[PDB]
């Protein structure tokens, strides 16, 4: 609906780098390989300011025992 | 003009010597990777341009996987990823992106091409290359087997009628009535005498804890169908593969729906093949579940016929 | 003299045919000396002989490169070729992702014909009218400026049969179709449905135009309602996926989506919005004159006697689609093949319609 769109509109304009982070792609199974590649990127991201992070959908892994059903 | 033609002779039976001693000398070498331990790896990329790829990563803290591979990749067992360029030892063309490969971990070339077909060969496929059953040994079953045997048996042989008519074959057949009438034995009696493999699959079977793991199975059971050719697959259940829900809530039970759906689409890609037979029974009495509209779906019905007295009499 | 000439040729033959094949195996063993190739991708050049690599003989290293190599092959980010124990870079490569036929299955655009089971026709026509015209001119639409679709939705009974309504359109369009089987992109690994998608929808801008054929959708379908993360973290998975393409800077440039469903009811508020699904199209059911000319179109090929009352059959006929249809036509002829005739009546058609309705929902 353009919820999003707003986000980017704001940051293009400000002078800060825009960072996608996906929060329902942090979600895994079970560690393995395959989850480490994203451990170090957000890290740079504080360091080197101005930034926004938009951090899309977080809810898969912010969903646990509170239906307790998960 | 003499002597050329007397040294000649000698140059090349030295020179076959020498090329002899040579191949000699690999075959001692690829024979002690192959006993074992040995790693057997699958093909997933069959191409032989593009090098370089990418597996593995650092670490901190934020989760995110990742995986790739390219040019050729074989993927062994520890799940390594690994770049080799083509050899003549067995020809790349043989092999597929989707091959079991022998792989000699030294420089990690491909010694050899192994069978077809990954993973399971289905956990627990039953095969009865000659069933024990016979019809001509049970009447007062008789007005099934009438049935029955112009369903099934009638298509392959008859086939000069078929093709000349233009129509084409069914694929499937449901068999619907009250279980343990002794509708099974029919089927266990046809298959015996046409000559084709039974292949038993029991519904609960495909369901597994694992993930996405029936649908595998299920193709896979389709594939080695179509090397035994003919061939029954033979479906018990239309329960424990006949639900898919039409309830609004029913995201649970994907798994179930899945395999379902896989069946069903795996008959309507493609056009019929003439080496399969499926046949369907049920197991607990009627459901609606669609599964019958094309004859690439199930299109024929056999009831069960409710007891006739003479019938009895007949059996007994 | 005379002798020696004689059998020298024969020798020779035999010899060369035997010297040459012994002279490749050779050539072979030189490969099992040569060293093995380890995969990595460069994150940062850090100096000119110092480079961090992520490899997988072991964990993230930083490792050095041939004196050897272009400083013009130096790019940043990267796929590189790396040794196994010197842990060098031994050649650099242009990122592009690995194009994938283990997950692009081909089925050609005309294995079928769109009078085969035609008078499915009208529907066509509105999904011809949606796709193909993009294909044809961007240009028209660009005079106006207006954003044109990038999906289609079709729903409904599969009593086309899902797949062949598809399938025949397929053919139309004559266009690179890259096909999807649903319940193969599910795996009980980590990430591979992630990790499939992305790629696959990266390989389609490249390559484009091109159309994604997602046939029986259901692995996408299910918005969850007890919220488990059973296997029901995957679902949310790759929903969440189909939603990052549309959310980002990517547009589908030429790429075209089509989609399948059974029943429609797990649909996102976000495709409501075109933006993805653009249009959703139903199910119709043939009007009679549609229901003759199918009909019509399935009696033609095959064997007959030489008077058949098409019409009375169009009136007993009512609530089927093309393969419905075709099922019946087919059933006439088994009792034909039955009576040992290449002769067929109005009886076997009257009689083969009300076997099949019997027997259907």
């Amino acid at each position: 609906c353009g919820k999003t769109m707003l986000a980017k509109a704001v940051a293009h304009h400000t002078t800060a780098a825009f960072i996608r982070v996906v929060g329902s792609e942090f979600v895994q199974k079970y560690l393995g390989e395959g989850p480490r590649m994203v451990r170090d990127v957000f890290r740079l991201a504080k360091e080197n300011a101005p930034a926004i992070i938009f951090i899309d959908e977080i809810d898969a892994i912010a969903t646990k025992r509170f239906d307790a059903q998960t | 003009e003499i002597k050329i033609m007397k040294s000649e002779v000698l140059r090349v039976t030295h020179e076959l010597q020498a090329m002899k001693d040579k191949i000699k000398e690999n075959s001692e070498k690829i024979k002690v990777n192959k006993t074992l331990p040995y790693l057997v790896s699958n093909v997933i990329e069959l191409l032989d341009v593009d090098p370089n790829d990418q597996e593995e990563d650092g670490a901190n803290i934020d989760l995110d996987s990742q995986r790739k591979g390219k040019c050729a990749v074989i993927k062994t067992s520890t799940r390594q990823t690994y770049f080799l360029p083509v050899i003549g030892l067995v020809d790349a063309e043989k092999l597929k992106p989707g091959d079991l490969v022998g792989v000699n971990k030294d420089s990690y070339l491909i010694l050899e091409t192994l069978p077809t077909e990954y993973d399971s060969r289905v956990k627990a496929m039953e095969v009865d290359e000659r069933p024990t059953e016979q019809y001509s040994d049970i009447g007062g079953l008789d007005k099934q087997i009438q049935e029955l045997v112009e369903a099934i048996v009638l298509p392959m042989n008859h086939k000069e009628k078929f093709e000349n008519l233009g129509i084409q074959p069914p694929k499937g057949v449901l068999m619907y009535g009250p279980p343990g009438t002794g509708k099974t034995l029919l089927a266990r009696a046809c298959a015996a005498q046409t000559k084709a493999t039974f292949l038993k699959l029991a519904g609960p079977q495909l369901v597994q804890m694992f993930i996405g793991d029936g649908a595998k199975l299920v193709r896979d059971a389709f594939a080695l169908a179509k090397e035994k050719a003919p061939s029954i697959i033979f479906i018990d259940e239309l329960d424990a593969i006949g639900t898919k829900r039409f309830d609004s809530e029913k995201a649970g039970d994907r798994e179930v729906q899945r395999t379902m759906l896989e069946l069903l689409n795996q008959l309507d890609g493609f056009q019929p093949n003439t080496q399969v037979k499926v046949i369907a029974a049920t197991n607990r009495v009627d459901i609606l579940d669609p599964a019958l509209l094309r004859s690439g779906r199930l299109d024929r019905k056999i009831e069960f016929p409710m007891p006739n007295e003479e019938a009895r009499a007949r059996i007994m | 003299h005379k002798e020696i000439d004689g059998r020298l040729k024969e020798l020779r033959e035999q010899l060369k045919e035997l010297t040459k094949q012994y002279e490749k195996s050779e050539n072979d063993l030189k490969a099992l000396q040569s060293v093995g190739q380890i995969v990595g991708e460069v994150l940062k050049q850090l100096t000119e002989e110092k480079f961090i690599v992520k490899a997988t003989n072991g964990p993230r290293y930083v490792v050095g490169c041939r004196r050897q190599l272009d400083k013009s092959k130096l790019k940043p980010g990267t796929r590189v070729a790396l040794d196994m124990t010197t842990l060098t870079i031994m050649r650099y490569l242009p990122r592009e992702v690995d194009p994938l036929v283990y997950n692009m299955s081909h089925e050609d655009p005309g294995n079928v014909s769109y009078s085969e089971i035609g008078g499915l026709s009208e529907q066509i026509r509105e999904l011809r009218e949606v796709i193909e015209l993009p294909l044809t001119n961007p240009e028209l639409f660009q005079r106006v400026g207006i954003i044109p679709p990038k999906g289609c939705l079709l729903y409904g009974p599969p009593g086309t049969g899902k797949t062949l309504l598809a399938r025949a359109v397929a053919s139309q369009l004559d266009c690179n179709f890259l096909k999807v089987v649903s319940s193969s992109i599910v795996d009980k690994y980590i990430g591979e449905s992630a990790r499939l998608i992305r790629e696959m929808f990266n390989y389609a801008r490249d390559h484009q135009p091109c159309i994604i054929f997602m046939d029986e959708i259901d692995a996408i379908g299910g918005r969850r309602f007890s919220e488990g993360t059973s296997a029901d973290r995957e679902i949310q998975r790759t929903l969440m996926e189909l939603l990052n393409q549309m959310d980002g800077f990517d547009t589908l440039h030429r790429v075209k989506m089509i989609m399948a469903t059974n029943r429609p009811d797990t649909l996102d508020p976000a495709l409501l919005r075109p933006g993805r699904l653009d249009r959703k199209i139903h199910i119709d059911l043939p009007n009679e004159q549609a229901r003759l000319d199918i009909l019509k179109i399935h009696a033609g090929p095959i064997t007959k006697h030489g008077e058949i009352d098409y019409e009375a059959i169009v009136k007993l006929s009512d609530g089927f689609n093309g393969a419905d249809l075709r099922n019946v036509c087919t059933e006439a002829g088994m009792f034909a093949i039955r009576a040992d005739h290449d002769f067929v009546v109005q009886e076997d058609f009257m009689k083969a319609v009300r076997k099949v309705a019997d027997s259907k929902k």
